[PDB]
């Protein structure tokens, strides 16, 4: 609600460059994506170059449009930056598919830090460009990006078995368990002890130290060994945003400021859609709209979100997570001469009951075009 | 894909490699094979160049010039692939 407010002074303050050329050129191939933008960008010395408008081409595709060029371009190098399969990053657990960063990234590959800063400043960029990353990340990682601290309530969400195991040990007698200060891991079929303080192995954990332990497992899960990763992003996010800038954001916020899909899903969009004045979801019309969204790409459909929502904001999740509160509505106005309009107070499209789905198709096509000057 | 599988039933004529992913493909080889080869044996599998690929057993990474049974690997020898940056 007040993000609106927030991200308009937010974009405000985000500072234009008057020293720099007016494009940045990338020449990249699709095979290839993550080598040719990891060479290209950790080629730039000065992060400024980057806020220059983003001029994009595959594989020696010529005159394409670039901010729709873009989009892909940050979708499918999110798709291969956050790629478990490289060992940068990993999903919190098997059968979740939220991503941290991998504390064992450098055992994978010697130059994982580079790579780290690079995401970071691909990251950065997209929050400059007004593009989004296409990535679930745990809310530990935004909250380490605002050096907010962790907490064992913070694991729940995370691993909950493995949370229910730390508060058990909140509320009973851990003796029973005869545990150490240390935790097992599993790293390339080898596995390993890690002693969580000096000589953890040789310390029983009791009631008079397990609140410690609980603490020092925290750390262990989530911040200690991914410093010097963590640290390399920061520094390549905030080569394009100001440190002072983010820090008006939450960690809630944080996400919907750089993550967010490329694309709104359609069945998503339909299941949480009103309609007034005789329209219905069986209703021609509606049919012969809702065949238009689908047949759309997903730059056509974010362009005619923004037409009517006034927003971009892919957030994950629902529809139903769209602030009063109001959910997306189509109310029959007009006559098919003229072209639809919207009401981006309302969430509401007023759409004129149509002779086709070609008219609809061109109508709402221009109207589109027409908030673009 | 489809073509590998297809390519196997026409042959004259068991190991697993997992990553960090999930998934894990298994592979069909004679430990006379070098670790360059078994690259390609994955390129066919999965579509993955030999650049590309860093492989690991027993938490070690694995060289060119020696052979399986020179890393003693023995039948489901689970190993591990990560990609080369």
């Amino acid at each position: 609600r007040d993000y609106k407010r927030k991200y308009e002074f937010f974009r405000r303050k985000l500072k234009k460059q008057n020293d720099i050329p007016n494009k940045f050129e990338m020449k990249l191939r699709r095979a290839t994506v993550l080598e040719d933008s990891y060479r290209r960008i950790m080629g730039v010395k000065r992060a400024d170059f980057l806020k220059a408008r983003l001029w994009i081409e595959f594989d020696g595709e010529k005159g394409l449009d670039y901010g729709g060029v873009a989009r892909e371009w940050f979708f499918l190098i999110s798709k291969e930056m956050f790629n478990p399969y490289y060992g940068l990053f990993e999903y919190s657990a098997t059968d979740n598919y939220t991503l941290q960063i991998n504390p064992n990234s450098g055992l994978c590959n010697e130059d994982h830090l580079s790579y780290f800063k690079f995401i970071g400043r691909v990251a950065g960029m997209a929050v400059y460009h007004g593009k989004l990353l296409d990535g679930f990340f745990i809310r530990p990682f935004y909250k380490m990006m605002l050096h907010k601290p962790i907490t064992l309530h913070d694991m729940e969400s995370v691993d909950s078995e493995y949370y229910n195991s730390l508060r058990w040990i909140l509320e009973n007698d851990p003796t029973e368990l005869d545990l150490r200060f240390i935790i097992d891991e599993e790293l390339f079929g080898q596995t390993h002890q890690h002693e969580l303080k000096n000589g953890g192995s040789e310390i029983v954990v009791t009631n008079k130290n397990k609140k410690e332990y609980i603490y020092l497992v925290i750390q262990w899960r989530f911040v200690n060994r991914i410093q010097k990763q963590m640290a390399a992003f920061k520094e390549g996010f905030f080569e394009l945003i100001p440190q002072d800038l983010i820090k008006i954001f939450d960690e809630n916020e944080l996400e919907l400021l750089m993550c967010g899909l490329g694309d709104v899903d359609v069945n998503d969009w339909r299941e949480h859609t009103k309609y007034k004045n005789g329209y219905s979801a069986n209703h021609q019309v509606i049919q012969w709209f809702w065949k238009a969204v689908l047949m759309m790409d997903s730059e056509k459909r974010i362009r005619l979100l923004q037409f009517v929502t006034g927003t971009s904001r892919v957030p994950m999740n629902g529809f139903a997570e769209l602030y009063g509160p109001q959910s997306f509505t189509v109310e029959q106005w007009g006559t098919p001469e003229k072209l639809p309009r919207a009401h981006t107070c309302f969430n509401r499209l007023d759409l004129p009951p149509y002779e086709s789905f070609e008219e609809l198709w061109d109508k709402l096509q221009m109207a589109i075009e027409n908030t673009q000057g | 894909h489809h073509h590998h599988h297809v390519t196997s039933l026409y042959k004259k004529a068991q190991i697993f490699v997992k990553t960090l992913a999930g998934w894990g493909i298994t592979l069909e080889v004679e430990p006379s094979d070098t670790i360059e080869n078994v690259k390609a044996k994955i390129q066919d599998k999965e579509g993955i160049p030999p650049d590309q690929q860093r492989l690991i057993f027993a938490g070690k990474q694995l060289e060119d010039g020696r052979t399986l049974s020179d890393y003693n690997i023995r039948y489901d020898s689970q190993l591990h692939l990560v990609g080369r940056l």
